[PDB]
């Protein structure tokens, strides 16, 4: 176990906060506002994305937990991860799919709003035999609101900057793309020293299989559900990329506040494993899509 | 290894306002949850509810929701139970048990010693001993039985002995059960009829909860 | 909710013959996600705290004798002992924790005996009891093995059976037989009005109940 958690934990928090703020500014500095108003006036992809996220992902997590025979804590963790709003990293990576990026703003907003009022009920309905307690008040709302405001405020600043002085957009963006890139290494190794050794702790065939099959099933089901609704291919790509991703911070905080660290022995690094796996699948799908576009330019 | 310490037996008036303590210092207190089990004398075990010392979450049985109240102290590693509503039928033995809790309590692998809670009007009174003697025209037989019943004693801490009797051989001590506030017990010893007149038999009642050590010898009718 | 009912609830085995304690519960308390089969068999010796014997209905706690074995699934479970020792006389509850913590009725184990030879003893209240403002007539039955036994009071040929108190012995270790006591308490001004106070004891060892009469 981790004897010390003070190894630049606050420094890590602040450096990731700065990363998110800067990349949000750069991302919002290259996308309009009128298309957002059009999406709000005619909501078609938002509704299907929300129903896929809050009606299939929890169901997929429940079915996977039943099939793979996960323990109570592992089943609860995967269920919480499944019934989670799309993370900011989904917005970060959907730029590579270059698909209807203006829709992603209202997507994140509606996902956060729906999660805020639906996570208690949607987590209580599927908690039959798992965590007989109420669990309604243990879900963090302030964290959801903080994530929401950090996603939106720099996005609004970037939108205003693009609408006012487009000539300044290329200089702040491209250079920013450098700043968010190299600093990633500056924090990537920071994770390696922080995680230490976890090969014999968290790597379990059932947990590995569930963490492999959760984001992949989310991506596939989102894309299929968009396909049967006859949406734009860019819309299908962005819906899939948003429903596949999940927020692991919420699961980490809820598990930490609802159970002592002694009980969650290997589940402490489970959100990190899920994050690594979703990064791997996202990178793989980006490479596949880029190759498919390259072969037919 | 790991043991659970109970506060000890408690007698309280029907005015309620009682507290029950269970201390657990053999392990990490927050890792396991503590359940409370009620047992009436001769009616079997009954579940009340459990408490998680980590997140201070408590789950109660439907019957004990109104009265039960469970609290935890991490500094003292103790679990406290308050009922605040007691009647004459609430006297019973309460056990505190430790169980693992991943998502659902598994089983009670360790139990406390048990605390006896008595609820009554108290008002301890000295006991009265009345002997039992035959001889109303009966022919008796090879062996004749004798005893001395006791009435009007409040607490259970009462013993009956036969210094001049048969001692542990052929002795029956009937346990007392509550009735009309003050309960009564009985003792029976059988002795040969031929040797009974030769050696007088005396029965003694010891009541450590009071200051009486009355003893007496019965007389045939 | 889930309620557990144990069928025998009382049995006596002497030396080696096996026992079967079964509680059928209410519904299938088997977890589909994890093959755990939530159920626990406990043991509660007299004057002692309950002791855990078997958890998950198939696995036994370390340190218990190997004779205790439990097998079951779904709703049907059984606990059996290959050889019953003198230290296995206790009460077993087969608690469950699938949905809510509920205990069973309990099964009591005794020691078998050949037969019973109960003896009747009757005694009237003493003089100082009469001067104390009341009266108490006491009849007790000695050395009867089986539990099923009844008492009755015939007063002037009438069945009263009012205000009687009964107590049982806890099966002393000297022999599996034990005694029973019964007391009848009446106020004054009526003890001498009725007299009689004949006692009758009905037990399965004799077709004719044993009747003992009292006079004066």
């Amino acid at each position: 176990p981790g004897f010390g958690h003070r190894a630049t934990d606050k420094a890590l928090s602040i450096i990731l906060v700065l990363m998110l703020l800067l990349i949000m500014l750069s991302l919002g500095c290259t996308m309009e506002f009128s298309k957002i108003k059009a999406h709000l006036w005619k909501p078609k992809g938002v509704i299907v994305a929300l129903v896929a996220q809050f009606g299939i992902m929890p169901l997929a997590a429940f079915l996977l937990g039943k099939i793979f025979h996960l323990s109570n804590i592992e089943a609860l963790a995967i269920l919480i991860c499944g019934c989670s709003p799309g993370g900011n990293l989904s917005n970060l990576f959907t730029l590579a799919m270059k698909g209807d990026m203006n829709l992603s703003i209202v997507m994140t907003t509606c996902s956060s709003f729906s999660a805020l009022g639906m996570m208690p009920l949607l987590l209580y309905v599927y908690s039959k035999g798992i965590y007989d307690g109420d669990l309604k008040d243990k879900v963090p709302y302030k964290g959801i609101m903080i994530s929401l405001v950090i996603v939106l405020i720099p996005c609004t600043i970037g939108i205003v900057l693009k609408s006012k002085r487009p000539h300044y957009v290329p200089y702040i963006l491209k250079g920013g793309m450098i700043i968010t890139f190299l600093l990633s290494v500056a924090v990537t190794a920071l994770s390696v020293i922080n995680v230490g050794n976890s090969i014999m702790f968290v790597m379990t065939p059932h947990l590995l299989a569930t963490s492999s099959l959760m984001p992949f099933s989310g991506f596939l089901m989102g894309y299929i559900l968009s396909a049967l609704f006859q949406l734009n291919p860019s819309c299908r790509r962005t819906i899939s990329m948003e429903t596949g991703f999940a927020n692991i911070q919420l699961c980490s905080t809820i598990l930490n506040v609802t159970f002592p660290p002694e009980v969650i022995g290997p589940l402490f690094f489970f959100p990190l494993l899920y994050m690594i796996f979703q990064l791997a699948e996202g990178l793989l799908i980006i490479i596949i899509f880029r190759c498919y576009e390259k072969i037919k330019p | 290894e790991v043991q659970l310490q109970q506060s000890g037996p408690e007698l309280v008036k029907p005015g309620a306002s009682v507290k029950m303590s269970c201390k657990a210092s053999g392990y990490t207190f927050t890792s396991y949850i503590i359940h409370w089990v009620k047992q009436k004398p001769g009616q079997g075990l009954e579940w009340i509810g459990y408490i998680n010392p980590y997140n201070d979450g408590t789950k109660y049985n439907e019957k004990f929701k109104g009265k039960g109240t469970l609290t935890s102290d991490k500094s003292s590693s103790t679990a406290y139970m308050e009922l605040s509503s007691l009647t004459s039928e609430d006297s019973a033995v309460y056990y505190c048990a430790r169980s693992y809790y991943d998502g659902i309590p598994h089983y009670f692998d360790y139990w406390g010693q048990g605390t006896t809670l008595t609820v009554s009007s108290a008002k301890t009174t000295p006991p009265s001993v009345y002997p039992l003697a035959p001889g109303c025209g009966d022919t008796t037989g090879s062996s004749v039985t004798l005893g001395c019943l006791v009435k009007g004693y409040f607490p259970e801490s009462v013993t009956v002995t036969w210094n001049s009797g048969s001692l542990s051989s052929s002795v029956h001590t009937f346990p007392a059960l509550l009735q009309s506030g003050l309960y009564t017990m009985s003792s029976s010893v059988t002795v040969p009829s031929s040797t009974w007149p030769s050696q007088t038999v005396t029965c003694s009642v010891a009541h450590p909860a009071s200051s009486t050590t009355v003893d007496k010898k019965l007389e045939p009718s | 909710d889930i309620v557990m009912t144990q069928s025998p609830s009382s049995l006596a085995v002497s030396a080696g013959e096996k026992v079967t304690m079964s509680c059928k519960s209410s519904q299938s308390l088997f977890n589909s996600r994890t093959r755990r089969n939530y159920l626990a068999w406990y043991q509660q010796k007299p004057g002692q705290s309950p002791k855990l014997l078997i958890y998950w209905a198939s696995t036994r706690e370390s340190g218990v004798p190997d004779r205790f074995t439990g097998s079951g699934s779904g709703t049907d479970f059984t606990l059996t002992i290959s050889s019953v020792q003198a230290e296995d006389l206790a009460v077993y509850y087969c608690k469950q924790s699938y949905y809510l913590l509920t205990f069973g009725a309990g099964t009591k184990l005794e020691l078998k005996r050949a037969d019973a030879a109960p003896t009747v003893s009757i005694f009237p209240p003493s003089s100082e009891q009469l001067t104390s403002g009341g009266a108490s007539v006491v009849c007790f039955l000695n050395n009867f093995y089986p539990k099923d036994i009844n008492v009755k009071w015939k007063i002037d040929g009438s069945e009263r059976q009012n205000g009687v108190l009964n107590s049982w012995t806890d099966q002393d270790s000297k022999d599996s037989t034990y005694s029973m006591s019964s007391t009848l308490t009446l106020t004054k001004d009526e003890y001498e009005r009725h007299n009689s106070y004949t006692c009758e004891a009905t037990h399965k060892t004799s077709t004719s109940p044993i009747v003992k009469s009292f006079n004066r």
